[PDB]
């Protein structure tokens, strides 16, 4: 009997979420595709300090575009994941609408916001304007779907929340696609200097 | 460890989309395919 979630995986079009859910490569080949909501569910496993853990990763088929998803998408998750996109406002400002969405349906469920697209360099949403999340109990981090940076920090955040321990560790990282682009070692500093002063400052 | 682990009884996982559900359902919650 395998410990399992199901993580909805939301945001605006075009946000990265699909590219994201791929790059764990046993979970885009074992992923199942569910014709009757139009979502591919991705098997992602997680190896931790106390044993396997899968996230069963529901990545929408684009109908997000298009109007709310349908009631059976969000039913039964147990977590799950706001992604926007770094380089364009408009996704950002939409964020809350997808927390009431999903709150709505699934009530207290824990939620990580992620911003995607941090490898480019012309960044637009930057961590002093990122605040959502402050609000909300809401966990956030940066991420570069097509670098794999900061993949697994989700991922971790909310297996320590469903499980209840707060020391839960990842033992080693999955297999992951090769990252596409470079993520910028001086940048990525930058960026996370910025998170932790803005976290901190008075 | 999660040696600790145990699901509800009788409760049956969807083989369409994963979704775990009641022992007393006969069809997915989610997804609406007939339990395997
Ligand atoms: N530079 C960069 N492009 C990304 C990243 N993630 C996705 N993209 C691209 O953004 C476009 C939308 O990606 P997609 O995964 O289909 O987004 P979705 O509609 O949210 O599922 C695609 O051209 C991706 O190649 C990323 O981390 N960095
Ligand atoms: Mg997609
Ligand atoms: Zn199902």
């Amino acid at each position: 009997p395998q410990v399992q979630f199901k993580l909805v995986l939301v945001g605006d079009g075009g946000t990265g979420k699909t590219t994201f859910v791929k790059r764990h490569l046993t979970g885009e080949s074992e992923k199942k595709y569910v014709a009757t909501l139009g979502v591919e569910v991705h098997p992602l496993v997680f190896h931790t300090n106390r044993g396997p853990i899968k996230f069963n990763v529901w990545d929408t088929a684009g109908q997000e575009k298009f109007g709310g998803l349908r009631d059976g998408y969000y039913i039964q998750a147990q977590c799950a994941i706001i992604m926007f996109d770094v380089t364009s406002r408009v996704t950002y400002k939409n964020v809350p609408n997808w927390h009431r969405d999903l709150v709505r349906v699934c009530e207290n469920i824990p939620i990580v916001l992620c911003g995607n697209k941090v490898d480019i360099k012309d960044r637009k949403v930057k961590a002093k304007s990122i605040v959502f999340h402050r609000k909300k109990n809401l966990q956030y981090y940066d991420i570069s779907a097509k670098s794999n940076y900061n993949f697994e920090k989700p991922f971790l955040w909310l297996a320590r929340k469903l499980i209840g321990d707060p020391n839960l560790e990842f033992v080693a990282m999955p297999a992951l696609a090769p990252p596409e682009v470079v993520m910028d070692p001086a940048l990525a500093a930058q960026y996370e200097h910025d998170l932790e002063v803005a976290q901190t400052t008075a | 460890g999660l040696d600790k682990f145990k699901k509800p009884e009788g409760s049956w996982d969807c083989e369409v989309c994963l979704v775990q559900n009641k022992a007393d359902s006969t069809k997915c919650i989610a997804c609406e395919s007939a339990k395997p």
